């Protein structure tokens, strides 16, 4: 617990611990149970045993605490693969609530730095591994190995990189519709200011109740207005190619 | 019982039914020694459970390439023999 | 490298 | 050329499909030394000409116990080396 503790959660470093023990096990290698020095004897074989049954162990029970984040990269690479079916599956050039679809487009983008970082963490664990077979290990049943994961995790990136950016390319058709949305928001502006101006109910013989009911009918469409022309703005940056 | 250890060399499963696939290989291989009646009580097996269709093959030298449906394909070991199985039709 | 050795230098008491 | 001749043991096909199968596998051997290559070559070359999704198998021993559809199931040998290529999918 106290070594766990003061190494905390780094998977380099545990690597690094690994190979130290190891050199370490290598180092005190020997044969000689006696070192004679004069008319003196002193057992040596016997604690040497001991102490490296003792590394052993110590080096066996390290291991056992690697079996476990590793799972959480199963976990990682399943969450990546089935979202990432349908999520290839949903999206097209067509069904013009593509505000949706970019939206998809800047997260994919946005999971770009993180697919890095798991292929970094990849190569990280297929290092570890690499050392847990060279350590012997006994591969459960319920573990899923290394190369299954590899290859459909390979064959995620490929089909990603084929299809994202395809989709991605043909966007002029998008950027006109976005062009022409935003030019009818702003007619549709234009045409509220102007019934605005028309609508003014400023002057106070008009009954403060249905003059209210009017306001409020008009304010509604107005919010419905601000709406259009935020959710506008918002797919224009989002996309941000136009 | 012969404990061969099983390794699994490309697959795109879940893990019960890449289990269950490692288990109907040990029991085939316990059963039958032709690798062409190994995939075929393999193959059946995996047909009456997961429905058809499915492809496998048995044998220790062969290297593959195939296209299979998603969250269907497996290949794996038993001992000094490969054990491929795929799922396309 | 250490690690291992520098953290067996904190033996709790004499 | 390599006068591996073309003997063929298993034919659920057409017979200018078996000419295809055989010069394409000729020249797969004749082109790459590993047959995982091998049959992913022809695989593609099966695809790209009698369309998805054919699938290639390339080996010296091996139990093959696959569906094909109709008219689209090979099995031969060359030299030593075997080479299985049905459709499926």
């Amino acid at each position: 617990e106290n070594i766990y503790n003061r190494l905390g959660e780094d998977l380099n470093k545990w690597q690094a611990l690994l190979v130290q023990i190891r050199k370490a096990r290598g180092t005190f290698d020997n044969a000689e149970t006696k070192k004679e020095f004069g008319p003196v004897v002193i057992d040596y074989g016997k604690v040497q045993s001991k102490v490296n049954l003792k590394y052993d162990s110590w080096h066996k029970e390290v291991l056992s605490k690697f079996g476990q984040m590793l799972g959480s990269n199963m976990t990682e690479f399943h969450s990546q693969i089935s979202k990432s079916r349908q999520e290839l599956e949903q999206h097209s050039v067509d069904t013009a609530s593509t505000s949706d679809a970019v939206t998809f487009i800047t997260y994919v983008q946005s999971l770009k730095r993180k697919i890095k970082q798991f292929e970094k963490q990849v190569e990280l664990y297929r290092n570890g591994q690499r050392l847990l077979e060279k350590q012997r290990f006994q591969f459960p049943p319920s573990w899923l190995y290394i190369d299954n994961i590899e290859g459909e995790w390979g064959a995620f990136n490929d089909i990603m990189r084929r299809k994202d950016s395809a989709i991605q390319q043909q966007v002029a058709n998008l950027q006109m519709k976005i062009v022409q949305e935003d030019r009818a928001v702003e007619s549709r502006t234009t045409d509220l200011l102007t019934d605005w101006e028309k609508t003014k109910p400023v002057t106070g013989n008009l009954r403060p109740e249905e003059a209210l009911q009017a306001l409020t009918i008009y304010e509604g469409k107005f919010g419905r207005l601000k709406d259009d022309r935020e959710k506008c703005a918002k797919a224009k940056e989002a996309l941000e190619l136009t | 019982m012969c404990d061969r250890k099983a390794v699994i060399k490309n697959a795109d499963m879940s893990e019960e039914m890449q289990q269950d696939s490692v288990e109907c290989a040990t029991q085939a291989l316990e059963k039958y020694n032709i690798e062409k009646d190994i995939a075929a009580h393999i193959k059946k097996e995996f047909d009456k459970k997961y429905n058809p269709t499915w492809h496998c093959i048995v044998g220790r030298n062969f290297g593959s390439y195939v296209t299979h449906e998603t969250k269907h394909f497996i290949y794996f070991y038993l001992g000094q023999v490969a054990i491929l199985l795929f799922k396309s039709g | 490298s250490s690690i291992l050795s520098e953290v067996s230098t904190r033996a709790r008491s004499k």
